[PDB]
């Protein structure tokens, strides 16, 4: 359950990131390969170091897909089926490495938002990022 | 666990920095904060009821305090987090029935508040160090489960 | 996702199971006490031991609930709404535990139905006790 | 791990009865179909893409005789099971980066194999003798990750 509150905090904390969030998409990247580097036998056509523009423009996709499942948070599982395929049929991404990205984009968050990222806010984007997870995770075993 | 040099200089630099009469009550209380299952083992803390009231607790500021103080203890022993950590396993493991999922959750939570206190500093290779920490910690925890 | 198939599947290993239900659900928590120890913290009031005539009740509770769901199987979250309050809200059941749980009844089901328990039917049972077990966790961070 | 006298009976009187050829592969190939995601490890097995074509599979039997021995290997080793597993974690672990909550899942998956193929037999004192196993594998099998 996002309650009203919940998506009212994570309505704001993204409204906060503006238009860093592609830079925060790709540094929230980085932080998953270095902190779990389990993570990084998906990407072997990616070059994976510091600056590269690779991983840079992944992150850009990935803060799109989050900001269109904020723009659609009571209607996510429409929002991002597609995504969901993709992640579940073709790339088969173990559901373990989400919870690993959605710490690293929490990191991410409270290392750049220090006003906006109150415990209340910590607990609405972590329900925000679970719920998108059990979203694309849900063409295994949902 | 294995810190590289690197990985132990960038820890220690940074911790030497952290707040430790309160860091680790910002960590517990985010914990049950973020995960309300966690109120569970904390009844007799008082109210626990809103985020205000979590944080404000001065229950919850004194525990955390000595949570903070077994992780400090731990960075001290790197090389070996089992020993360290043999009672508070017996504790968590076999008194209190935690279930070890909770020890990686509350070493993440800490995670959170480095990264949140220290900002661009808390760079992605400090984070990776500390992963590195807090995987130990909770695994040195959790050996009475093993 | 649970397919149409999945449904067929489940429908089918439930029927089978018929009047063994509640029966099959205390043996599921008996197997859960003994092999995960730490879940017997949530029942002090319990007599744990076998024969207990407080686990063949509750086993018979968990099998009800487990039934309404098959019978409401395209509307499980309405269906366990208060089921997910209780276990959230008044009882803090660790979602860990509920994949424990699961664990034990598909183990229950597999010792009771030789022939129902194809790779196939596993596959559906399992995803749809991680369909129940997420509904019950849903009011945590859903 | 420590299994108790009367859990090392119950589990190795149930394990000389089972068939070694094809435990294994009964649970690699429920496993493949339960879990779809382990299928990235096994592209080079061919066809994968029905329960049928998974189970009937003739690398996915070969492979998991092999498997099945490692348990057995494991069995006569409970109370040592990081020295027999060390080869098989820096395969799992450094080379494949397979995920140990995967180890976990496959241990779960052949105790569902033994309990369909013992039925009554496969009690719960029994299968929490092999629950203790499979852990003790699977933590040993994730010890170069720790
Ligand atoms: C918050 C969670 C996630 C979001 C929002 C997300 C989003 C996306 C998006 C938008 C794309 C590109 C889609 C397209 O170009 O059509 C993508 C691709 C991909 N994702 Fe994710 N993803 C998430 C989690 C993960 C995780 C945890 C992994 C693996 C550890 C992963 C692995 C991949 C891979 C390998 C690709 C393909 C890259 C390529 O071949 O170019 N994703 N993801
Ligand atoms: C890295 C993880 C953890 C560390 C380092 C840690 C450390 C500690 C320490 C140092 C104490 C004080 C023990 C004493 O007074 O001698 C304690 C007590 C306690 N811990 Fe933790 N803990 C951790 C995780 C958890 C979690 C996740 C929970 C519950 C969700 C928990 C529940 C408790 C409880 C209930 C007590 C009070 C025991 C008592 O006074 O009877 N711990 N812990
Ligand atoms: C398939 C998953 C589950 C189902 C279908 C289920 C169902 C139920 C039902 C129907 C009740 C009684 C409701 C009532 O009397 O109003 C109940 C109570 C309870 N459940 Fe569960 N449950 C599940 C998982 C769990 C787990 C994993 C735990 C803990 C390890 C748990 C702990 C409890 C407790 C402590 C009670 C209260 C018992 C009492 O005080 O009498 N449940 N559950
Ligand atoms: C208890 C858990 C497991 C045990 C005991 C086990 C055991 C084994 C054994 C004995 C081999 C043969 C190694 C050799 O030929 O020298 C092997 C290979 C392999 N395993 Fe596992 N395994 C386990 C879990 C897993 C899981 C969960 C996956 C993937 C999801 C996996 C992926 C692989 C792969 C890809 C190989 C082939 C490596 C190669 O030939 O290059 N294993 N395993």
């Amino acid at each position: 359950m996002l309650s009203p509150a919940d998506k009212t905090n994570v309505k704001a904390a993204w409204g906060k990131v503006g238009a860093h969030a592609g830079e925060y998409g790709a540094e929230a990247l980085e932080r998953m390969f270095l902190s779990f580097p389990t993570t990084k036998t998906y990407f072997p056509h990616f070059d994976l170091s510091h600056g590269s523009a690779q991983v840079k423009g992944h992150g850009k996709k990935v803060a799109d897909a989050l900001t269109n499942a904020v723009a659609h948070v009571d209607d996510m599982p429409n929002a991002l089926s597609a995504l969901s395929d993709l992640h579940a049929h073709k790339l088969r991404v173990d559901p373990v490495n989400f919870k690993l990205l959605s710490h690293c984009l929490l990191v991410t968050l409270a290392a750049h938002l220090p006003a906006e990222f109150t415990p209340a806010v910590h607990a609405s984007l972590d329900k925000f990022l679970a719920s998108v997870s059990t979203v694309l995770t849900s063409k295994y075993r949902g | 666990m294995h810190l590289t040099p690197e990985e132990k200089s960038a820890v220690t630099a940074l911790w030497g920095k952290v707040n430790v009469d309160e860091v680790g009550g910002e960590a517990l209380g985010r914990l049950l904060v973020v995960y309300p299952w966690t109120q569970r083992f904390f009844e007799s803390f008082g109210d626990l009821s809103t985020p205000d009231a979590v944080m404000g607790n001065p229950k919850v500021k004194a525990h955390g305090k000595k949570v903070l103080g077994a992780f400090s203890d731990g960075l001290a022993h790197l090389d070996n987090l089992d020993g360290t950590f043999a009672t508070l396993s017996e504790l968590h493991c076999d008194k209190l029935h935690v279930d070890p999922e909770n020890f990686r959750l509350l070493g993440n939570v800490l995670v959170c508040v480095l990264a949140h206190h220290f900002g661009k500093e808390f760079t992605p290779p400090v984070q990776a160090a500390y992963q590195k920490v807090v995987a130990g910690v909770a695994n040195a925890l959790a050996h009475k489960y093993h």
